[PDB]
This record gives structure tokens, C-alpha cells and sequence, in this order.
């Protein structure tokens, strides 16, 4: 019943004009697909969103095609499966929340689309949750289905450690260590929650530059106009 | 020519005072905020849907898929806050410089505040996140504290026995329209102001030294508009989730309450005054009187000087009232545990004591010091 | 007479404008 | 001698007719100039991290 | 006795830095307006300039040089004797209207 | 007399180009105007750049979205 | 309420100067920074102490909240 | 009293002519129609939803299940027609009696007509029946006849390549606000 606030991990995309690491997103997606996809929903992303961010259109289409998803109704009046497409949203692991709580010890694995924006701390919290698994100290006797992680609010998380050294292998030939996985997937879950992130900071730069240009120019016009009054000199001259 | 003459006497050659500080710029900014909320809001409503099945999906659809939908959303969401910052400046200015002596202008003001509070509250429900749902469920249920008909009043408001799809859809209808009632009221706010003229920082009749609104205050209000835009776009582009709560990105769920339950930042002072009193009805009446006491301010005025510019005791107590409000805003944000309960209790009493007891006495003493 | 060069110049100002945003 | 800024006033923006033509054309050029510059500044700030830098990679 | 702190408050008020007397800063109402209307040409045209100059100062966010500041000893109560009479006549009208 | 009234000294507030009281201002006038009117024009250009983008974005939201363009 | 019907003003003379003839920023850092400082000295004593008092109550209250959140030495100590 | 004086010079002691027939009554009725459409409309929007999945269900939900929802709907739906009857009387009156000689009043009128036409057209789409959909699909597509940019103009209006959920939801937004612009113009 005590708080443990995460630290300030210096991300690639931390500063005011600092963009997302699209190769790290690329790997971070693979971490979702390979590891987090089997348990966790990501309802508000489709394979077309990946195009021009971390993958090409053809590459992203191939990944959609890999998985098979429902479509219909057909002419007979029934549903059938077909290979996925750019327009398909990412496959949900279970049909509903009750199937999740059935499958996972009465615990709902939450949707990872907005998880960074949904929790306090964001990537720092998600990273410290993933990498920060440790043993329960003397006194802390947890029950069935539970694991000790200190960064989680209740100290007793219902999630098995999801990532460990070389749980997957990256296509670009990067050393798949536990903290490298955590880094990449958190860099991806940022993008899932805030895809506007790069474009928004560019607008930011352009806004600061343009405000830097205009504010003195407008202030100069204000001063130029008000000058008449600000320099004026009042002389009282009554008669006798 | 009948319209241009209205716009002349309004904005072109209206005799303004010569010595008006930047505290009078907030009036024009509040209109710019109102127009910004209207224009952004309209474009959000073009894609937003008010059904509990689709409400969340629609807001995320805007951010993700509607071209430049995110920038319109956060301009609405942070502009809402900028509107409120501007309001609290605009209200305080009048408290300091004695502008409440334009009774009708001020009392229309007091209405304008309350309508925006209702607008922004109902607006916050719309995206249908946890804090939006649970904010409504908490704040609305307060009315059940009323003596004999509150429990009915609440169910009528909701359209059922809880916050639900009935409530969300009407809350959208009320949001989309009440801004226009606000703009209508605001034109009467201005209408009484031209009757009475405008105040200046000295609190001394500036008929002897007037200047035409254009070109002086036109270019000044333009300058101020850029500073408001800057302040908005800093929030929109660098810190869009700063003032907002994270829990509202978790879709609403009536079977699971988030632990740290609260309104948005602009109601936290009033939320803290409500929490101060333990009795439910008392908490509601104090919550109400915290806002509505503004209407008693022109009756509580005592000093023979209008403005606080030449009034030390009043200035200190005014700046105490600001700090006390910032204390209550802080306390409202924190949970109801020790030591925040006692700080909130003292802060809440201090709030009403500054307004009702002290600042009038200060003015009365200030008179006796100057042989009045 | 005298508004021909002015209206032509404003005609140019307006023209590029439609190019300006679109 | 005709000066620097007076030479602009005299021929470019004495009339309000040409004033606007200057602004419009100047704004037309400014847009190309500024966007291009601030894009390049943002892209140099964020070197190698955007898609356009790692596009040749997978294409 | 407390003429000291009265003189402190005068200086702390700050209207004297703008070259205003006490009765230049009085909040206008029906009585004050009437008292100001009753003022003879000289005192009216003076307060006009004192206020006109003080507003011009307040625009520029400045005050007068220290010697030009109004003195607590030389702060004339020009408006009072009129305003007292206006108030007393209104009180009389109200006391007569009472019956 | 009213001839006692001389205009107070604006040498403090004047621009450098008009300080010499033995000098005709007309040669500087076009420069003095050209400087101030440049500020104004530069501001209008800077706003025009912004205004175009703000409007264009709102127009683009009203246009066909990504998810409709995808499944077309 | 118009220019012409505002009030009775007599014996005043206002000397003004064209904005093109005069400067826009006359003695800005020269005369201004002292004037800004003077204005700061005038207000500071009235304005600041409540915000200081807020800061004291703020940090103290947060400090005391963190103290009360944490463990205490009487929790089952000298009591097996 | 600077409001009461406006209401005096407007409605209390405005000097009207002595001999005004019942053809001048339609002006006040058009306001009553506008206020009726606004008040009924608001109460419909309290239950109506602008998604293509729910739009039809919501209108029928109003009629069937919302207490006195049917009477509010048909007051809106037939009031819309009564507004238009009143308009065509109000316009014709001016044509007959030469009231168009108040140029600005008349030209503001011409605007008021067009805004209501747009309002009522977009209103008709909202319930999402066949004739509502197909009315929009026919009437909007007309703009594609414009020489160089109509085909683009239409797709921009719709928000896609046909009348769809993008069009319906914005048509609700436009429908529910333009009445207030109409009242402002009025
Ligand atoms: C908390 C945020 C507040 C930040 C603003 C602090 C401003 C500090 C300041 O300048 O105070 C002194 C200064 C001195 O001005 P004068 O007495 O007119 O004399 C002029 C002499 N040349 O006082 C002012 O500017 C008064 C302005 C008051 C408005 C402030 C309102 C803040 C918000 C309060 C909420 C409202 C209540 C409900
Ligand atoms: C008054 C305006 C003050 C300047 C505002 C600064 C922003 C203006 C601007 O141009 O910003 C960039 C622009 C997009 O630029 P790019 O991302 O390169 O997109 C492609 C551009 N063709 O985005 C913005 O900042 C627009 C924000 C406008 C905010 C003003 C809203 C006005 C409210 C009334
Ligand atoms: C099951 C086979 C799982 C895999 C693989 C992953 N997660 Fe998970 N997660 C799971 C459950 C059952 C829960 C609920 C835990 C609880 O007790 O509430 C979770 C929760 C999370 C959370 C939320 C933590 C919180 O503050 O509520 C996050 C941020 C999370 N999970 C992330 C995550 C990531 C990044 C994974 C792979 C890369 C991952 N999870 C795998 C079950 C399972
Ligand atoms: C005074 C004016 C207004 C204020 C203060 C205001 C305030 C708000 C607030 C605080 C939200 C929640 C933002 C969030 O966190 O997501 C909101 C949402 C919304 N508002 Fe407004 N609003 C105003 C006017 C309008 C108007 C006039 C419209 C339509 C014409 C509109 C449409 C919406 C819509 C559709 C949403 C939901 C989408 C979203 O959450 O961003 N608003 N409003
Ligand atoms: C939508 C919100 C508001 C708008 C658009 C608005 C608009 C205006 C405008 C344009 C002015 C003139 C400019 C100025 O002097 O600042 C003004 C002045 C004033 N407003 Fe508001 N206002 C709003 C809210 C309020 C509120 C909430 C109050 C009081 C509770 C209020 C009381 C006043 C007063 C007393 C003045 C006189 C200012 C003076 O002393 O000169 N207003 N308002
Ligand atoms: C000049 C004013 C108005 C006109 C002429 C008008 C006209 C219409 C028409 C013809 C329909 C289709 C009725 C049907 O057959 O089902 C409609 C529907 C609707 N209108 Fe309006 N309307 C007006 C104002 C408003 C306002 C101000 C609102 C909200 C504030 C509103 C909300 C609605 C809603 C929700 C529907 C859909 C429900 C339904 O179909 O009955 N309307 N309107
Ligand atoms: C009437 C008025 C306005 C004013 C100007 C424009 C307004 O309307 C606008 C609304 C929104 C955007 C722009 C202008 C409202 C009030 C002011 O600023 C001031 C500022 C100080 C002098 C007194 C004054 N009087
Ligand atoms: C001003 C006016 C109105 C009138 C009445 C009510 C109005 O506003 C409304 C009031 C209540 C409901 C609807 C509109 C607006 C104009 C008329 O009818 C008439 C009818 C013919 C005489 C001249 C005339 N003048």
C-alpha cells in the first residue's frame, strides 16, 4: 500500500523537438506481435497505420496476410475466415472481457493502444513494470495467480513476467536482451497511444519559430501606435 | 449603415480610458476562447457520436484517422482550460479594481461563469472515459443531498437510475447549444458595459482622458491574442496530456471506480470547499455559495476608494484570497487524508472569512486612516 | 479612368490569393 | 542618395494596392522558404530516426 | 497619537506619487457627482488636470519625481465641505420623507 | 500670452533620422515610413502563413479520412 | 456617451508627436529595467508573502503526507 | 432599462401601420416555427444518435419508448413543413405588396430562405431512411456538374466517395447549429 514512482529513463523521443525512433518502433511492434499479442488487446491500430512509420506498404500487407480473420456474411448467410489486410485492425486475443478473466485467473489484461497515456508515468512506468520484476520480500506472501512487481500499485500483479532475455529474435539482427525488448516495445506503445507524436513536435518547432518572429513584430506595431500617447506631454495653463 | 454604426460605437471609436493595463485584455480573449471552442467543437461534432457503444471509438477515430483530428481535439480540450484561466483572471481583475460596481455587467458575468462551468462539465462527460463517467456520477449525485426532491431531480437529470446512455446523449445536446446561449448572454454583458463605460486601474472617472478603441486597443488585443494562442499551442503541441487526467484514456466502466476520483483542475477549489464540510447538504450549499458569493461582492464593498490600487490592507487580503484559492485548488487535487483534511478545512473557512468578514473591515479601517 | 491601374493591381492581388490557399 | 528601406517604400509599398501584392508574393515565397528550412532543422535535429532516413533500408 | 501611522498609510496608499489629493480618488456616486458639480471653476478645473495627469502617469506605468509628490500636511480636503452638505440635505429629505 | 507656449523638447523620443533641427526631414521620411510599414507587412506575411495552415487543416478534417481511404 | 459629450475639460494643452517622426522603443533597457524594478519593489511586499505562505504549507503538507504514508516504529516493535 | 427600451421600440410602442392585413402575420409565425423547431429539435437530439448503426433505431426509440417522443418528432417533422408554408406566404406577400423595396431586409430574407433550405435538407438525412439517404445521394451529386472542381467539392462535402456515416454525422452538426445562425440573421 505504498507508492514506487518510476525514474527518468532518457528516451530517444524525450525532448521538445525529439522524434520517435522508427527502427525502435519497428522492433517494438515485433515485440507486441510475438510476445504481447497472445494475451493483450490493441483495438485501435490496424496494419495500414504501420505503413510509412515502421514498415512499407508491401511489408505491412504481408504481416496482415500472415494472420487470418473473420469476414461476412457470405451468400449462404454465414461467416468465414480470410487472410488479413491493411484495413484490418489487430486481432483481439479473446472474444470478450469475461473470456480474458476466465483465461487469466480473474484478471483482465488491458488494451495496449492507449496504455502509455492511460497510466501515470507512461513509458517510464511500463519499462519499470516490465524490467522491474523481482522477488517478494520477507512478509509479502502473495496468493495463487499473482507475481511480485514493486512498480505496480498493489505490489501483486496478475501478469507472469512477459519478457525475458531473447524471448524473441529481431529481424534487423539486434541483441534481443530483456531491457532492449522493454525499450523497443515502450517506444512502440508510445506510438500506438500517440501516432501524431513526430508531426506534432514539428508543428511545435514551426510554432515556436513563428511566434518568435511575430510577437516582437506585433509588439513593435503596438508600440509604434501607442508611441503618440506614451511620449505626450500635458501642460496646464489656467487664467488669472 | 445601421450595422457599421453599432460596430463603430462597439469597436472602432468607443471612448476607452487611456491607462488600461493588460488585465482588461482577458475579456476579448474569453470571446476568442468561446469562438475557438465553438469552431473546434463544431469540427469535432462532425465526427463524434453520442452513443455509449461508439463514443470512445469516435474520439479515438478523430485523433487517429480524421485528418488533423488530433490537433482540433487538443485545441478544444486545452482551449477549455485556457478559457477557464482567462475567466479566473477576468473575475479577479474586477474584484481588485472594483469593476463589480457595474452591477448588471458583473451579475451577467456571474451567470456567464456558471453557464461555462455547466458547459465544460457536460463537455468532459462526452468522450466517455473513466474519469468522465465517474466525474459525472460523483458530481451529479451531490444534488440528492437536497432536502425533499433531490433524489428525483437527479434521476430526471440522468434519465434513469444512474449515469448512462440517456445522460451522455443529452449532455452532448446541452454542450453543443449552451455555448450559443453564452454568446447571447455575452452580448448583453457588453451591452450593459457600453451604458456604464469601461473602468481603469486607478478607479477614477477617466472621462477627462479618453482615447478611441481603434487603433490603440485593437492592436493591443491583437498582441494579447497571440500570447493566448502561444499559451494554447504550447499546451497543444508540447504538453496536450498535462492538464488532463490519464484515467480518461481507460474506457468507462461502472463496475470499477478509479481510486483518486476528482473533477478537472478548474473545479478543485470548489471541490475542496465541498469536502471541507462533512454534512452532505452543507457541502453542496458551501460548494454553491463558493461561486454565488460573487453576487454579494458589490454589497460587501465598503471603501470610499473604488480601486484597490491605493489600498494596502485590501491588496494583501486580495492576494491572500488568491493564494487561499490556489491552496484549495491544490487540496482538491489531493486525496481526503491527513494532513489535507485540516488544511482544506482552514483554507475553506479562510476563503469565506476573507470575502465576508476581513476585506470589508480592511476597507472600513482604510477609510478611518484617511479621515473618511 | 483612375481606378483602372488600381483595380488591375487588386485584380492581381485577388488572383494570386486563390493560388495562395489553393 | 536613395536609402535601403526608402527604396522599398517608394516603389514597392507606398500604394496599398502594391502593399498587398508584396505581402501575397512574399508570403507565397516565405511559405516555401520557412517550411523547407524548419523541416530540414527538425530532420537534422532528429537524424536517422524518421522513416525517410530508414526508408532506403526496406525498399 | 496615531497621526504617524495615518501618515504612513497616506504614503503607503500611493496616490500622492501620482500627484493626486485624497478627494481626487473618491469613488463617484450621486452625492459625490453632485458635490463635484457644486465645485467652483478653479477647484473643478484643477482636479480635472490632477486626474488627467495621474491617468497619463498610470498609462505609462510611472510616477512623479519625489519633490512633486503630494504632502500629507499639504493635502487639502477640497471636496468635503460640499459633500457634507449634499449628504446632510439628502438625509433631511429622507427624514422629511419618513414622516 | 499664448506666445509663451513653446512646444516641449521631443529630442529624447525622436528617431535618429530627424534629430537635427536644421535639417529637412523629407529625405528621411520615405525611409522612416518604409521601416515601420515593413514591420507591418512582415507581420501580415507571418500571419498569412499561419492562417493558411490553420484553415487548410480544418478543411482537411472535413475531407475524406484515413479509414475511408483505406477501405475504398 | 460619445467623443464630444464625455465631460467638461478646460485650460489643458496636449503636445503629441507622429509615430513615424518618433521612435517605437525609446530608452527601453535604459529607463525601463529600473522602472520595472521600482514597480517590483512597490508590489512585492503586498503580493509575495501569501504565495510564500502557500509554498510553506504546500511542501510541509506534502512532507507530512509522505511521513504519514510511510512505516512507523510502534508497528509491532518490542512486541513479538 | 437599456433592454426594455429595445423591447419597447421593437414590440411595445413600435408605430405599426393601421391597415395591415393577415399577410403580415407570417413573419411572427416564422419565428414561432423557428423556436418550435429549436425546442422540439433539442429534445429529439437528447435521444437521437448520428451513427449509421444506431440512427434509425434512435428515431424509432424516440417514437416508441421515449415518453411523448412521437409527439415531439412529428411536431418537428410537420413543423418543418409549416415553417416552409409560412415562408412561401411570407415571400409572396413581399412580391405582391412590393415589400422587396426594403432592399436589405429583403436580401437578408433571401439568405434566411437559403439557410432554412439547407437546414431542412440536412435535417431530412438524419433519420437515415431510404428517401433520406437517396435524397442526399441525388441532390448532393448535382454539384459534380460544376465545370472544373464539382467532383472534388462533392467528395469533400460527403467526406468520402459517397453519402455515408461521415456525411450523416456532420449533417447532424450542421443541422443543429445553422438554426442559431438563422435566428442571428433574423
Ligand atoms: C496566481 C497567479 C497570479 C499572478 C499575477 C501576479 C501579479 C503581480 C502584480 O503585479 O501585483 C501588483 C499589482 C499592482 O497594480 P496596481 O495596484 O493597479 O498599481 C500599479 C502601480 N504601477 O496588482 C495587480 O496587477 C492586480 C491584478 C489582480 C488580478 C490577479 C488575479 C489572479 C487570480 C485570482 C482568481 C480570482 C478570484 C475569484
Ligand atoms: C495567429 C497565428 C500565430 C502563429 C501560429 C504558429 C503556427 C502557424 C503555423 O504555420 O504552424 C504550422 C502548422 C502545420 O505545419 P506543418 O506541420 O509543416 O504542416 C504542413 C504545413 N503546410 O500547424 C500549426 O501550428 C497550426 C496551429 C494554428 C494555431 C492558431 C489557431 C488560431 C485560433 C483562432
Ligand atoms: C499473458 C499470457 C500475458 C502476456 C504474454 C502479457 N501480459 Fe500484460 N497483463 C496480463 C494480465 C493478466 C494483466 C492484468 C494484471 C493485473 O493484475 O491487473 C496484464 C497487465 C499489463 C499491464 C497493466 C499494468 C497496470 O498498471 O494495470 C501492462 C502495462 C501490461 N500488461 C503490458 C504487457 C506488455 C508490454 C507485454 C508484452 C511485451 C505483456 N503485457 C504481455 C497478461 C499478459
Ligand atoms: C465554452 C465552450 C466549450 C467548452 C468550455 C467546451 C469544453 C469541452 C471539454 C472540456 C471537452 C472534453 C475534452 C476532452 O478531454 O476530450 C469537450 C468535448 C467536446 N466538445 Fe466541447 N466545449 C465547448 C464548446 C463546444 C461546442 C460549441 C461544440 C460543438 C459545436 C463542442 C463539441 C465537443 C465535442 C464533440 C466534444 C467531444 C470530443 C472530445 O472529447 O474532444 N464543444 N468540450
Ligand atoms: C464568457 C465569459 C466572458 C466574456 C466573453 C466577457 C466579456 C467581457 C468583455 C469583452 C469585457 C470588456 C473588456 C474588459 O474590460 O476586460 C468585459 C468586462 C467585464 N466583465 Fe466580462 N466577460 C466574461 C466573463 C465575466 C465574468 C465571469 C464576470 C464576473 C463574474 C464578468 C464581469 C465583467 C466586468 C465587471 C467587466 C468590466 C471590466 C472593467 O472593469 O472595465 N465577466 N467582459
Ligand atoms: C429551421 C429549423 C429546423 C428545421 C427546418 C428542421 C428540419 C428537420 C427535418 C425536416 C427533419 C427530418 C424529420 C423526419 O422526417 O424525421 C429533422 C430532423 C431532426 N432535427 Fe431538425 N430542423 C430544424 C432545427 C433543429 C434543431 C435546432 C435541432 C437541434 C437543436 C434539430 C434536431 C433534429 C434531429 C435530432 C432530427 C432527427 C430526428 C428526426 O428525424 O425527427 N433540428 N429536422
Ligand atoms: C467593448 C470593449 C472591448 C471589446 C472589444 C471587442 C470585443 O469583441 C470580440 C469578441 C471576440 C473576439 C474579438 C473581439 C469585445 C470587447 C475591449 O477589449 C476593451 C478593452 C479595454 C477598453 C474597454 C474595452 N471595451
Ligand atoms: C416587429 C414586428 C413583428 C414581430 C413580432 C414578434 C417578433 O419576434 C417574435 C416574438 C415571439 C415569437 C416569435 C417571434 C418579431 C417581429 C410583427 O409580427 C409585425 C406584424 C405586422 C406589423 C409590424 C410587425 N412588427
Amino acid at each position: 500500500d505504498l507508492e514506487l514512482h518510476p525514474p527518468s529513463y532518457p528516451w530517444s523521443h524525450r525532448g521538445l523537438l525529439s522524434s520517435l525512433d522508427h527502427t525502435s518502433i519497428r522492433r517494438g511492434f515485433q515485440v507486441y506481435k510475438q510476445v504481447c499479442s497472445s494475451c493483450h488487446s490493441m483495438d485501435y491500430v490496424a496494419y495500414r497505420h504501420l505503413v510509412g512509420v515502421c514498415y512499407t506498404e508491401d511489408e505491412a500487407k504481408a504481416l496482415a496476410e500472415e494472420v487470418e480473420v473473420q469476414d461476412g456474411p457470405n451468400e449462404d448467410g454465414e461467416m468465414f475466415m480470410r487472410p488479413g489486410k491493411l484495413s484490418d485492425y489487430f486481432p483481439k486475443p479473446y472474444p470478450n472481457p469475461e473470456a480474458a478473466r476466465a483465461a487469466n485467473n480473474g484478471a483482465l489484461p488491458p488494451d495496449l493502444s492507449y496504455i502509455v497515456r492511460a497510466r501515470h508515468g507512461g513509458e517510464d512506468y511500463v519499462f519499470s513494470l516490465l524490467t522491474g520484476y523481482c522477488e517478494p520480500p520477507t512478509g509479502v506472501s502473495l496468493r495463487e495467480g499473482l507475481y511480485f512487481n514493486p512498480y505496480f500499485p498493489g505490489q501483486a500483479i496478475g501478469m507472469a513476467p512477459p519478457i525475458y532475455n531473447e524471448v524473441l529474435e529481431f529481424d534487423d539482427g539486434t541483441p534481443a536482451t530483456m531491457s532492449q525488448v522493454a525499450k523497443d516495445v515502450c517506444t512502440f506503445l508510445r506510438w500506438a497511444a500517440e501516432p501524431e507524436h513526430d508531426h506534432r513536435k514539428r508543428m511545435g518547432l514551426k510554432m515556436l519559430l513563428m511566434m518568435g518572429l511575430l510577437l516582437p513584430l506585433v509588439y513593435a506595431m503596438k508600440r509604434h501606435k501607442w508611441s503618440v500617447l506614451k511620449s505626450r506631454k500635458l501642460a496646464y495653463r489656467p487664467p488669472k | 449603415h445601421p450595422l457599421m454604426k453599432i460596430v463603430n460605437n462597439a469597436f472602432i471609436d468607443l471612448p476607452a480610458p487611456s491607462n488600461i493595463s493588460s488585465w482588461w485584455n482577458f475579456g476579448s480573449l474569453l470571446g476568442i476562447c468561446l469562438i475557438l471552442q465553438i469552431l473546434t467543437g463544431l469540427f469535432l461534432a462532425m465526427h463524434y457520436t453520442s452513443d455509449t457503444t461508439t463514443a470512445f471509438s469516435s474520439v479515438t477515430h478523430i485523433c487517429r484517422d480524421v485528418n488533423y483530428g488530433w490537433i482540433i481535439r487538443y485545441m478544444h480540450a486545452n482551449g477549455a482550460s485556457m478559457f477557464f484561466i482567462c475567466l479566473y483572471m477576468h473575475v479577479g481583475r474586477g474584484l481588485y479594481y472594483g469593476s463589480y460596481t457595474f452591477l448588471e455587467t458583473w451579475n451577467i458575468g456571474v451567470i456567464l461563469l456558471l453557464t461555462v462551468m455547466a458547459t465544460a462539465f457536460m463537455g468532459y462527460v462526452l468522450p466517455w472515459g473513466q474519469m468522465s463517467f465517474w466525474g459525472a456520477t460523483v458530481i451529479t449525485n451531490l444534488l440528492s443531498a437536497i432536502p425533499y426532491i433531490g433524489t428525483n431531480l437527479v434521476e430526471w437529470i440522468w434519465g434513469g437510475f444512474s449515469v448512462d446512455k440517456a445522460t451522455l446523449t443529452r449532455f452532448f445536446a446541452f454542450h453543443f447549444i449552451l455555448p450559443f446561449i453564452i454568446m447571447a448572454i455575452a452580448m448583453v454583458h457588453l451591452l450593459f458595459l457600453h451604458e456604464t463605460g469601461s473602468n481603469n486601474p486607478t478607479g477614477i472617472s477617466s472621462d477627462v482622458d479618453k482615447i478611441p478603441f481603434h487603433p490603440y486597443y485593437t492592436i493591443k488585443d491583437i498582441l494579447g491574442a497571440l500570447l493566448l494562442i502561444l499559451a494554447l499551442m504550447l499546451l497543444v503541441l508540447f504538453a496536450p496530456d498535462l492538464l488532463g487526467d490519464p484515467d480518461n484514456y481507460t474506457p468507462a466502466n461502472p463496475l470499477n471506480t478509479p481510486p483518486h476520483i476528482k473533477p478537472e483542475w478548474y473545479f478543485l477549489f470548489a471541490y475542496a470547499i465541498l469536502r471541507s464540510i462533512p454534512n452532505k447538504l452543507g457541502g453542496v450549499l458551501a460548494l454553491a455559495f463558493s461561486i454565488l458569493i460573487l453576487a454579494l461582492i458589490p454589497l460587501l464593498h465598503t471603501s470610499k476608494q473604488r480601486s484597490m490600487m491605493f489600498r494596502p490592507l485590501s491588496q494583501c487580503l486580495f492576494w491572500a484570497l488568491v493564494a487561499d484559492l490556489l491552496t484549495l485548488t491544490w487540496i482538491g487535487g489531493q486525496p481526503v487524508e491527513h494532513p489535507y483534511i485540516t488544511i482544506g478545512q482552514l483554507a475553506s473557512v479562510l476563503y469565506f472569512l476573507l470575502i465576508l468578514v476581513l476585506m470589508p473591515t480592511a476597507g472600513t479601517i482604510e477609510n478611518k486612516l484617511l479621515k473618511w | 479612368r483612375n481606378w483602372v491601374p488600381t483595380a488591375q493591381l487588386w485584380g492581381a492581388v485577388g488572383a494570386v490569393g486563390l493560388v495562395s490557399a489553393t | 542618395a536613395p536609402t535601403l528601406t526608402a527604396r522599398l517604400y517608394s516603389l514597392l509599398f507606398r500604394r496599398t494596392s502594391t502593399f498587398a501584392l508584396t505581402i501575397v508574393v512574399g508570403a507565397l515565397f516565405f511559405e516555401r522558404a520557412f517550411d523547407q528550412g524548419a523541416d530540414a532543422i527538425y530532420e537534422h535535429i532528429n537524424e536517422g530516426k524518421l522513416w525517410k532516413h530508414i526508408k532506403h533500408k526496406y525498399e | 497619537w496615531l497621526e504617524g501611522i495615518r501618515k504612513w498609510y497616506y504614503n503607503a496608499a500611493g496616490f500622492n506619487k501620482l500627484g493626486l489629493m485624497r478627494d481626487d480618488t473618491i469613488h463617484e456616486n450621486d452625492d459625490v457627482k453632485e458635490a463635484i458639480r457644486r465645485l467652483p471653476e478653479n477647484l473643478y478645473n484643477d482636479r480635472v488636470f490632477r486626474i488627467k495627469r495621474a491617468l497619463d502617469l498610470s498609462m505609462r506605468q510611472q510616477i512623479l519625481p519625489k519633490e512633486q509628490w503630494t504632502k500629507y500636511e499639504e493635502d487639502k480636503s477640497y471636496l468635503e465641505p460640499y459633500l457634507k452638505e449634499v449628504i446632510r440635505e439628502r438625509k433631511e429629505r429622507e427624514e422629511w420623507a419618513k414622516k | 500670452s499664448h506666445t509663451d507656449i513653446k512646444v516641449p523638447d521631443f529630442s529624447d523620443y525622436r528617431r535618429p533620422e530627424v534629430l537635427d533641427s536644421t535639417k529637412s526631414s523629407k529625405e528621411s521620411s520615405e525611409a522612416r515610413k518604409g521601416f515601420s510599414y515593413l514591420v507591418t507587412a512582415t507581420t501580415t506575411v507571418g500571419v498569412a502563413y499561419a492562417a493558411k495552415n490553420v484553415v487548410s487543416q480544418f478543411v482537411s478534417s472535413m475531407s475524406a479520412s484515413a479509414d475511408v481511404l483505406a477501405m475504398s | 456617451r460619445q467623443f464630444g459629450h464625455l465631460t467638461r475639460v478646460r485650460h489643458v494643452i496636449t503636445y503629441s508627436l507622429s509615430p513615424f517622426e518618433q521612435r517605437a522603443f525609446p530608452h527601453y533597457f535604459s529607463k525601463g529595467i529600473p522602472n520595472v524594478l521600482r514597480r517590483t519593489r512597490a508590489c512585492i511586499l503586498r503580493v509575495a508573502p501569501p504565495f510564500v505562505a502557500f509554498y510553506l504549507v504546500y511542501t510541509w503538507g506534502t512532507q507530512e503526507f509522505e511521513k504519514s504514508k510511510r512505516k512507523n516504529p510502534a508497528a509491532y516493535e518490542n512486541d513479538r
